[PDB]
RNA sequence: ACGUUGAAGACGACGACGUUGAUAGGCCGGGUGUGUAAGCGCAGCGAUGCGUUGAGCUAACCGGUACUAAUGAACCGUGAGG
RNA sequence: CUGGAGAACUGAGGGGGGCUGCUCCUAGUACGAGAGGACCGGAGUGGACGCAUCACUGGUGUUCGGGUUGUCAUGCCAAUGGC
RNA sequence: GUCAGGUAGAGAAUACCAAGGCGCUUGAGAGAACUCGGGUGAAGGAACUAGGCAAAAUGGUGCCGUGCACGCUGAUAUGUAGG
């Protein structure tokens, strides 16, 4: 995801908690590893978009081979021999509604304050790394 | 960390904008001709509209009556259909004195 | 300054207590001995014991 | 304009004009275990900060014995009402100098 | 590489964009800060205050717009791989 | 199993790390002839060190804005600017 | 050693001007890895050190307190004691 900003939100009680609010538009995988061919389980996912006359056909090749609309960088996670994945699978947001703790690259151990998918948005206690703008990743807290 | 004094630079600026517009061209080293351009569109900017504040302001830009009298008459209506970019910048080689790199900055106008 | 009106005016603190290199309590002063300083995002801009037990956590202090 | 968006609904729409200067009573929700009770508040806004969701007041009040400052988050949910008693007249945007006033009749 | 940018903390080959083009320097709108400007008018024919006017002004930032300028030729790197 | 580029991974080895104290439930429990009264695990509340670090809480900000003292220029008063 | 104007001020200090004398015999862009020197910056104002040193604070006089007045006075008086 990107992060906008930050912000903070009051509760029905009264306490505030501030809250970084990151933006995660529809992430859509590119490609699958295997055992097989690369030795290890792991899914390359992109997001955004690339002006057509600034990227290069050498990814838009990879691109095209699976079926995917030319984003913006490429990065892919290690799979939990638990979950399977397809090329061109779409993944939003809503997946982070069932964990509580993020970790944001690292700072780890972050919670969760809200989660939807009609403005592809999620919200998240505290401070992350970087700027405005700047790419972050997601993932659930491993220090469960 | 950034992501001449501050007197001596506001008395340049202020002097150097004075004769661009008096002569409509002048010939100076190109960071001065672009940190200028923050301070002379503003004023054409200004003139655009002719009020007596704007005259007063204008005037205690500059501190000169000439280039008051200068403004608000033709270079007002001159860019009144313009909407910013009022100045040019070209490059013309080093200044032989110390190789410094010189640039003819110039209102966009003398089509005659 | 003291907040109560146990005769003492002006009190100096000698040692912040509660934990090593530190309404907590601290060590104050000829006459040595403990006291007490008296989440939406605002803000509230502006007592001795007896070196064993409060007696001016705090219910008397409050109530007073 | 994703900040925006998100701050529009939290912010209330509720809240009372009142300028630096002014008196103003304030009321703030207080929990005590299991109760929620009405506090009020009295005192002379000293300072300003607009930004929108995160604007926020200071109130000075002249207690018994001493001055106690308090800065207020005009848009949280723990003040409840504003209402302003004075309209103080000065021309200053924040009245720091009360730490160590006419009425405007407008 | 050159040019418009460099919040990666000046050894700089680094994030993107370079005319199907808003990164920066301007022209507008909105918000914040400053808290009653210039000019005009009534009374006191002075020093203030009120109307004019919660207004005028506002840099590095937010939301738009290319009628200005980053344009069009080189140099470097090859042509089927023991 | 040495053609010339632009990306995403597998991580051996190496470097920075194994905070502390108190209360509550477990429990008028274990040990002991009584009183006094657990330890560990779990949860919660402070302080110190380090990374991230600004929507909200402070300070600073030689450019913009408000107010002003002595003196001077812009042929003048008012209205400004510079020191 | 002498001659050294106007305003402000107690003065021969200091700041701001006229006349006169000048820009001091390498420059144009970019910003600080903090080698050096000032103003300002929360305060339990001594948590530093042999010594609160050097800074900072401070200084005055439309004065009755062992705190008050201070830049301008329609008017008293369109200049009051008086040389």
């Amino acid at each position: 995801g990107k992060k906008v900003g930050m912000t903070r939100i009051f509760t029905e009680d009264g306490v505030s908690i501030p809250v970084t609010v990151i933006e995660v538009e529809a992430n859509r995988v590119t490609q699958v590893k295997d055992l097989a061919n690369d030795g290890y389980r792991a899914i390359q996912v992109t997001t955004g978009a690339k002006k057509a006359n600034r990227v290069t056909k050498p990814e838009a090749g990879h691109f095209a081979k699976a079926g995917v609309e030319a984003g913006r960088g490429l990065w892919e996670f290690r799979l939990a021999e638990g979950e399977e994945f397809t090329v061109g699978q779409s993944i939003s947001v809503e997946l982070f509604a069932d964990v509580k703790k993020v970790d944001v690259t690292t700072v780890q151990s972050l919670d969760v304050v809200r989660v939807d998918a009609e403005r592809n948005l999620l919200l998240v206690k505290g401070a992350v790394p970087g700027a405005t703008g700047s790419d972050l990743i997601v993932k659930p807290a491993v220090k469960a | 960390m950034r992501h001449r004094n501050s007197s001596h630079r506001q008395a340049m600026f202020r002097n150097m904008a004075g004769s661009l517009v008096r002569h409509e061209i002048i010939k100076t080293t190109l960071p001065k001709a672009k940190e200028l351009r923050r301070v002379v569109e503003p004023l054409i900017t200004l003139a655009k509209t002719d009020s007596v504040a704007n005259r007063r302001l204008a005037f205690a830009r500059t501190r000169d009556n000439e280039i008051v009298a200068k403004l608000f008459n033709e270079l007002g209506p001159r860019f009144a259909s313009r909407a910013g970019g009022y100045t040019r910048i070209l490059k013309c080689g080093f200044r032989a004195g110390d190789n410094a790199p010189m640039a003819y900055i110039e209102l966009v106008d003398r089509s005659e | 300054n003291v907040a109560d009106n146990s005769g003492a005016r002006r009190v100096m603190c000698i040692k912040v207590l509660g934990g090593s290199h530190r309404g907590d309590i601290i060590k104050i002063t000829g006459d040595v001995l403990k006291a007490v300083v008296v989440p939406d995002g605002s803000v509230i801009r502006f007592v001795l014991l007896n070196n064993n037990s409060e007696q001016p956590k705090f219910m008397k202090i409050i109530s007073l | 304009n994703i900040i925006k968006q998100l701050e529009q609904e939290q912010m209330k729409q509720d809240v009372p004009s009142f300028r630096p200067g002014d008196t103003v009573e304030v009321k703030v929700w207080v929990v005590e275990g299991s109760k929620k009770r009405l506090q009020a508040f009295e005192g002379v806004v000293i300072a300003i900060r607009n930004r929108g969701l995160h604007s926020a007041f200071t109130v000075r009040k002249i207690s018994n014995g001493e001055g106690v400052e308090r800065v207020f988050q005009t848009h949280s949910p723990v003040v409840d009402s504003i209402s302003v008693k004075r309209r103080g007249a000065v021309r200053k945007a924040k009245l720091y100098y009360l730490r160590e006033i006419k009425e405007r009749l407008n």
